[PDB]
C-alpha cells in the first residue's frame, strides 16, 4: 500500500526512502558541454591512471567522500574539486602508486570461493583449477563500505537455459 | 511580554469531572438520538487508531475526538470499531454555545420557568 | 496492554528505525508499569465480582469493621457482600442469620426458639420458667396458657455441629459453644436489637 | 508494577537499565540528551501518578471530599439532606387606627427592617387593638407546569436559585380541573398501580428533581393536566434584634399604615443548611440505615434528623435494658430506653419533644418508649507541668481553657461529632491525645479529679473547665 | 428501549421487593393483592390493649386482623390472609390471627314531603341505591 | 477533593521551556522536530488522562450510557432489562400432496422471504390437508464450553451478537452423556447449598 516503504526493489512495487544511518552523501547535476578543465588528483574510489568526466552528479559518489586534510597531502585535490564542481564540471584524471591492491574472489568448479588481492593493473589468469573469478575495479579497498554479493537460482530463459540471479550491495559499518 | 498558553475549545475547560460527566451525558443523548441536524456517516477502517481523522477531514478540528470516542464507546484505539456503524455529528457551534452557557450560567440547565 | 501501539501514526521507515522502536517500547513498558494498574483496578471496581482486594476491604471498612465477617474466603467476599446488601429488604427475619451462617458455619441448621413462660406468675414468675419450643409440645401443657415473648434462644443440632466440625474423636462441647457464641456476638448480635432478644444459646 | 508511590531516582534507574539492556543505544552510544529527556518524562509521570492518586481519592466517598462526588454517592444511596428552617421571633402589634380589625387573618405578609420576608404561622388576635404573635422568616414561591407529552417516570427539575432557600414542598396535580395534593413515598415504597406517589431527590450539581410512577408502580399523571409546586422558603437562622418595628407589605400594605407592629424578642430558633462532611457522614450512616426503620440506631438517626438543635441522643433496646436490669420484666418488654442532651433544652423539654415526635410519627407498631433524664457527670482536670517561657502564662492559660471548653466542654461537639445518633463519651486517652496534639507543654501530668465512667444509658461525663486546675510553669529553654 | 429509561427502571425496580415492615404495610399489600376487598385492617397488641381497657395475658405479640369482602366470608378472608402470610415470609416474634367482623346495621327514618314534580317510588329507589353504594 | 491538569498548549509551552535548559538542545524549539515530539507526548498523555477520567465517570450508576455499562449496572443491581420479545401468533398450514405428513412437530424452522426463522411451538394436525400451529420468529443458537478450571464463579462469556439478541437462555450441563439443566437464579436465601446452578454476569465489553 501507500504506507509501506521498502529498501531494495525486486518484483514488489513501492516507494523507498533513505535509511536511518550515521552518514550520507549526495551529488546531483547536469553536464556543461561549454568549457572544461583537466587535472591529476588522488581521491577515493575510481580507477587508477584513469580519466573521469566528473560532474555535479558524480562528484561525491564515484570520487568518494573527502579525506582528512591531516591525512596526508591529498586534501588539496579534494578541496579544489569541491570548490570547482559546484559551478563547473571537468575531466579529472586519477592515479595511485603501485602499493594499492584490489581484491578478487574466485569460484572454483564446485563454486567454492577463495579471496585474493592483486596490485592494480596486474592481470589475473586462470589455470586448470580456479574455474572463474571476479575482481573489483572501482578502487575501493572494500573497507568503508564493504561489497557483498548474494547469488541464487532464478527462472530459466525462453530457450530453457538455467539462470541464476545475483545481487550486489554495499554494507556500511552501522549495518545499512 | 504578555503571553499565556490556552485554547477556548476544551470541553475539559470545566475542572469538575462530574460536570464534565453530565456534559458527555447529554451529548451522548443527542448523538445516539436520531436528530436530523446530526451527520449521517459510517465508520472508516483506519479510524481504529484515529477516530478523530473524520473530525479533521469534515471539520479541521480535533475537538470532536472525545465526541466520537463516547459515540463509539471504545475501550482503546488499539482495538477497532466495526466499519459501517451509524455515526452522527451535530453542528460544532451548537456545542460551543451550550458549553458557553454551561460555564457562564450553566445553573438551571434543565428548564427555566420564570424569574 | 498495547502491542506495537506506535505502529499506526508512524511512517514505516521510522517504524523500522533503530531508536524509534527503543523509545516506543520503553514508553510502552513505562505506561504498562505505572498507568495501567489503575485502569485494571477501576475496571474491577466496575463489577461487583471483579473488584480487587484493596477495593473490597476499602468498601468493607468504609462503613466499619463491625458490619462484616472476618473470613478468608476472598472469592466469596464479593458474593457475601452482595448478599449483605441485597438482604436489607428481607433482613427483619432469619434469612440474614442464614446468610451469616453461609460463611460462619457453612450451612448449619439454626432455629430461632422464642421464650415461653407459664401464665401462672404466682406458681412461675415471668422470666423464671423459660421452655423451648421443642419441648413446648410435651411440657407447656401443664402450665395453662403459655406466654410467648420475642425473647428467645437459638438451638443448633449436636449431630449437625459434629458433622460440620470434622472431628470424630473428642469433642470439646464447652469450647465449641464458646467459639460459636463469640461468632454469633461478633457477626450476628448487631442484627438482634432492638426487638430481637438473645438470652442464651443451646444445642439439641 | 504496583500502585505504591515511586521515586524519581527509581524511575530514572529503571529507565537507564532498560536503556542499556536495549541494544539500539549499544549500536548508538552518545545520547546524553536522553538523560534530561528521562528527567523531564520523570516529572511528567510523577505528575501523572499524582493525578492517579487524585483519581483514587475521588473514586471513594470516604476518600473524596468534594460536595459533588459526595452528593453523587448519596444519590446512589438514595439519601437526601435536610432543608434549613425559618427563624421565628415574638412580636407585639398595636393598631394605630380603629378600622383595623382586632383579628389579623391567617398568613399575612410582612417585611423586616433588614429587608427579609416574614410570615405569621397563625391568626393574630388583638386584645382591644393590642396583640402578640410569633412570626418566622417565611416566604412563598410557586411554579406551574403543564404536561404535553407521555413519558414513563414523569420528571420535574428545580433551580438552585430557589432550592438555596427552600424549606417545604407541596405537590398538586390538577387533572381536568380537579386538584389533588399528592403524597410522597421514597423509592416508590407502598406504591400501587395508581398511587398518587412521587419521589424527590438531589442531583450532584445541587439540582432538585422529582419522578413519578410507571403506571405499574405509581400513578401516571394524564396528558393535558398541570403540576403545581408550592415552595415555602426561608433564609435560615435570620436573627434580628428585638425592639424594632415591622412593615407589612403586599396585600397587608393597606393595613401597614394603619397598624403598628413592634418586635419584643430577638428572632431565634432558625437553622441553616448542613455541611458537606456531615452530609457525607449521614450518607454513610443512611447506607447503614438501609431505608428502613427497624433498629435503635435507625431510630436515633431518624430522630436526630427530624429534631435539630439537640446535642446528642441515646437509646437502648428491650434486651439491652433487660440485661442492665437483670430481669425479664414484662413491662419492659416492647419498651425502649431513650435519653438525650440538648445545649439549650432541659431533660423534661427533650422528653416532651420526643414524645410529641413519636406521637405524630405513625411509623411504629406497638412500640413503647421510656425516657429517662440524662445525668451530667462533671469531673475536674488538674494539668501540672512546665511550658515554654516565651509565651505569656496568662495567654497560655486562656488558650488552654478555651481549647478545653471547645473540645470536652459540657456542650462540646465531641460527644456527637458525626450527627448520626452515635453518642460517644470522653476518654483519658482522648484527653491526653488532645493535649499532646496541642503540644505546648514540654512535660505535663493530668489528675482526673472525681473521674467517673458513664453507664452509657444516660450518664453525661464532661470536663469542669472552670474548676480545672492549671499548675502551669515555665520550662527552661 | 432507551438507555436512560432502562437505567431508571433498573435503579427503581427495587420497590417491587415485598419489603413489608409494619402491619399497615401488611394491610396495604393484602388490599393490593386481593381485589374486591371492602376493607382490611390489623390491630396489634397495643390496639387490643386499648380496645379492652386492661392488660391481657394473651395479647402478647398477637395481632388480630379483620376485614370485609362482599364476595367473601370471614373464613374466606382468614384463609386468604393466611395464604398471603405464607407467600410473604417476612415476620419475626409476632403472631397473627384473624378477628371476627361484627355487622352493626342501623336504620334511618326520614320524614317529610317533596315537590309534586318528583315520584316518591323513584326517589326511594334512587336514594336506596346511592346509600347502598356509598354507605351500604 | 478534585483533580486538575493544565491544557495542551500550556503543557507544550512549559515542556519546551524546561527542555530549553541545555544550551546545546534549547534552540531546537520552533522546529517541526520539537513540535512533532511534543504533539506525540501530549497525545499519549491526553489518552491516559482523559481515559482515566472517562473510566472514573462511567464508574457512577447514573453516568452509564453504554449498553454494556448500563447492563453491568443492572447486573450489579440484580435486575435484567426488558429484552425484545418476538411477536407470536397463528399460521395456516395446507398440504399440497398426499405425501405431506398430517403431523408437523414443534421445533422446526420456517424460512421467510428474508429467511427469518419462524419457530413452531405446537403440533400441527392437518385436517383434510389443513392444519395450524403456533409460530413465532425465533432461532436457537447453540454453543458449548469445556470446564477449563475449577475456579469459583468461573466466567463463561458470549459473543457480541449473542449478547445483543439473547432473548432467552438455556444451560445444559452435560457430563459423559448425563445432561442436567441449570438456570440463572438471584435473590439467594436460606442456609446450605441453596441450589446447584450458575449465576449471571456481564462484562463492559
Amino acid at each position: 500500500s501507500q504506507y509501506s516503504i521498502q529498501q531494495s526493489l525486486g518484483n514488489a512495487s513501492g516507494v523507498a526512502v533513505s535509511p536511518i544511518n550515521a552518514d550520507a552523501t549526495l551529488s546531483t547535476g547536469v553536464a556543461l558541454n561549454s568549457s572544461l578543465w583537466a587535472g591529476i588528483g588522488v581521491f577515493a574510489r575510481g580507477k587508477p591512471f584513469t580519466v573521469l568526466a566528473v560532474t555535479e552528479s558524480n562528484y561525491e559518489d564515484v570520487l568518494g567522500e573527502p579525506l582528512k586534510p591531516s591525512s596526508g597531502s591529498q586534501f588539496e585535490p579534494i578541496r579544489h574539486v569541491y570548490e570547482a564542481i559546484q559551478q563547473t564540471s571537468g575531466y579529472v584524471v586519477r592515479a595511485v602508486p603501485d602499493d594499492a591492491k584490489f581484491p578478487i574472489i574466485m569460484f572454483d568448479e564446485s563454486g567454492e570461493p577463495a579471496y585474493s588481492a592483486l596490485p592494480y593493473g596486474s592481470e589475473i589468469e586462470l589455470d586448470s583449477g580456479e574455474a572463474f573469478a571476479i575482481y573489483v575495479d572501482d578502487g575501493d579497498p572494500c573497507i568503508s563500505p564493504t561489497r557483498e554479493l548474494t547469488i541464487e537460482t532464478a527462472t530459466a530463459d525462453s530457450a530453457g537455459n538455467e539462470r541464476f540471479l545475483l545481487k550486489l550491495t554495499q554494507t556500511t559499518s552501522l549495518g545499512v | 511580554t504578555r503571553q499565556y498558553p490556552l485554547s477556548r475549545y476544551d470541553d475539559r475547560n470545566i475542572a469538575d469531572p462530574i460536570l464534565r460527566a453530565e456534559l458527555r451525558k447529554e451529548v451522548m443523548l443527542m448523538c445516539e438520538s436520531n436528530d436530523k441536524n446530526l451527520t449521517i456517516y459510517y465508520v472508516l477502517p483506519d479510524e481504529q487508531y484515529r477516530p478523530d481523522l473524520l473530525a479533521y477531514r469534515m471539520w479541521g478540528i480535533a475537538e470532536l475526538r472525545w465526541v466520537v470516542t463516547l459515540a463509539a464507546g471504545l475501550e482503546d484505539e488499539s482495538q477497532g470499531m466495526t466499519v459501517g456503524k451509524k455515526l452522527k455529528l451535530p453542528p460544532a457551534t451548537w456545542i460551543r454555545e451550550m458549553i458557553r452557557h454551561f460555564q457562564y450560567d450553566g445553573q438551571v440547565i434543565g428548564t427555566l420557568s420564570i424569574a | 496492554m498495547q502491542r506495537s501501539w506506535f505502529n499506526h501514526r508512524l511512517t514505516s521507515a521510522k517504524q523500522k528505525s533503530l531508536l524509534y522502536k527503543s523509545l516506543a517500547d520503553l514508553v510502552q513498558s513505562m505506561m504498562d508499569t505505572f498507568v495501567d494498574p489503575w485502569l485494571e483496578r477501576i475496571t474491577n471496581r466496575k463489577s461487583i465480582f471483579s473488584m480487587s482486594k484493596e477495593d473490597l476491604e476499602t468498601r468493607t471498612n468504609e462503613l466499619g469493621q463491625f458490619f462484616t465477617i472476618r473470613t478468608s474466603n476472598s472469592s466469596s467476599v464479593p458474593m457475601l457482600l452482595q448478599q449483605r446488601l441485597d438482604e436489607i429488604h428481607f433482613k427483619g427475619t432469619e434469612r440474614p442469620i442464614n446468610q451469616t451462617i453461609y460463611r460462619e458455619f457453612n450451612g448449619i441448621s439454626v432455629l430461632w426458639d422464642p421464650i415461653y413462660a407459664p401464665v401462672d406468675l404466682e406458681r412461675h414468675p415471668y422470666g423464671t420458667v423459660l421452655i423451648p419450643e421443642s419441648t413446648l409440645e410435651t411440657t407447656g401443657g401443664t402450665f395453662g396458657e403459655m406466654f410467648l415473648t420475642s425473647r428467645g434462644m437459638i438451638s443448633i443440632p449436636i449431630n449437625d455441629l459434629a458433622r460440620t466440625m470434622g472431628i470424630t474423636g473428642t469433642i470439646d462441647q464447652s469450647a465449641i459453644t464458646e467459639e460459636i457464641l463469640r461468632k454469633f456476638n461478633q457477626f450476628v448480635k448487631p442484627l438482634l436489637p432492638l426487638h430481637i432478644v438473645f438470652d442464651g444459646l443451646t444445642l439439641y | 508494577m504496583s500502585k505504591t508511590t515511586p521515586t524519581k531516582d527509581s524511575i530514572r534507574a529503571e529507565f537507564e537499565e532498560l536503556v542499556e539492556k536495549d541494544s539500539f543505544w549499544s549500536k548508538f552510544v552518545g545520547s546524553q540528551f536522553v538523560s534530561m529527556l528521562t528527567l523531564f518524562i520523570t516529572q511528567i509521570v510523577y505528575r501523572c501518578f499524582q493525578y492517579a492518586d487524585a483519581a483514587l481519592a475521588e473514586g471513594f466517598i470516604s476518600t473524596a471530599t468534594r460536595r459533588s462526588s459526595i452528593l453523587a454517592a448519596a444519590e446512589t444511596n438514595s439519601y437526601v439532606g435536610t432543608k434549613p428552617t425559618p427563624s421565628s421571633g415574638m412580636i407585639e402589634i398595636t393598631a394605630t387606627s380603629e378600622d383595623a380589625p382586632a383579628v389579623i387573618p391567617k398568613n399575612m405578609p410582612l417585611i423586616s427592617d433588614d429587608q427579609y420576608p416574614y410570615m405569621t404561622m397563625d391568626v393574630c388576635r388583638l386584645v382591644d387593638g393590642t396583640g402578640t404573635v410569633e412570626v418566622a422568616q417565611l416566604e412563598i414561591q410557586e411554579v406551574t407546569y403543564t404536561v404535553t407529552a407521555a413519558k414513563e417516570f414523569l420528571e420535574v427539575v428545580l433551580s438552585k436559585a430557589l432550592t438555596a432557600v427552600c424549606y417545604k414542598l407541596e405537590v398538586f396535580v390538577t387533572t381536568d380541573g380537579k386538584t389533588t395534593q399528592w403524597s410522597s413515598s421514597t423509592m416508590f415504597r407502598l406504591a400501587g398501580s395508581k398511587s398518587q406517589v412521587y419521589v424527590e431527590f438531589y442531583k450532584p450539581s445541587e439540582q432538585l428533581g422529582v419522578r413519578f410512577g410507571d403506571g405499574l408502580i405509581g400513578q401516571i399523571p394524564p396528558e393535558g393536566s398541570t403540576i403545581t409546586l408550592k415552595v415555602w422558603c426561608t433564609n435560615g437562622d435570620i436573627t434580628l434584634v428585638a425592639g424594632q418595628n415591622l412593615t407589612p407589605v403586599d396585600s397587608a400594605a393597606n393595613l401597614a399604615n394603619l397598624i403598628s407592629v413592634k418586635t419584643t424578642t430577638p428572632i431565634t430558633a432558625g437553622t441553616d443548611a448542613e455541611t458537606t462532611e456531615i452530609t457525607r457522614n449521614r450518607a454513610q450512616y443512611y447506607l447503614a440505615y438501609d431505608d428502613q426503620v427497624v433498629w435503635g440506631g435507625d431510630y436515633t438517626y431518624f430522630l436526630v434528623r427530624n429534631i435539630p438543635g439537640l446535642s446528642w441522643v441515646k437509646a437502648w433496646g428491650e434486651g439491652q435494658q433487660e440485661k442492665l436490669d437483670g430481669a425479664y420484666n414484662v413491662q419492659n418488654i416492647n419498651k425502649i430506653f431513650i435519653s438525650g442532651w440538648h445545649p439549650n433544652k432541659s431533660q423534661s423539654e427533650l422528653e416532651e419533644m420526643i414524645l410529641a415526635a413519636f406521637k405524630k410519627v405513625p411509623n411504629e407498631l406497638n412500640k413503647k418508649f421510656s425516657y429517662k433524664e440524662v445525668r451530667k457527670l462533671p469531673f475536674k482536670i488538674t494539668i501540672t507541668g512546665r511550658i515554654s517561657a516565651s509565651l505569656t502564662i496568662e495567654n497560655v492559660t486562656d488558650e488552654l481553657k478555651s481549647a478545653l471548653e471547645t473540645k470536652f466542654g459540657r456542650d462540646s461537639t465531641f460527644f456527637d461529632p458525626n450527627r448520626v445518633g452515635k453518642y460517644i463519651l470522653i476518654k483519658k486517652k482522648d484527653v491526653w491525645a488532645f493535649i499532646e496534639t496541642l503540644g505546648y507543654f514540654r512535660d505535663f501530668y493530668l489528675e482526673f479529679v472525681e473521674w467517673n465512667e458513664s453507664n452509657g444509658f444516660y450518664d453525661f461525663v464532661y470536663l469542669d473547665t472552670e474548676n480545672s486546675t492549671f499548675n502551669i510553669s515555665y520550662e527552661e529553654e
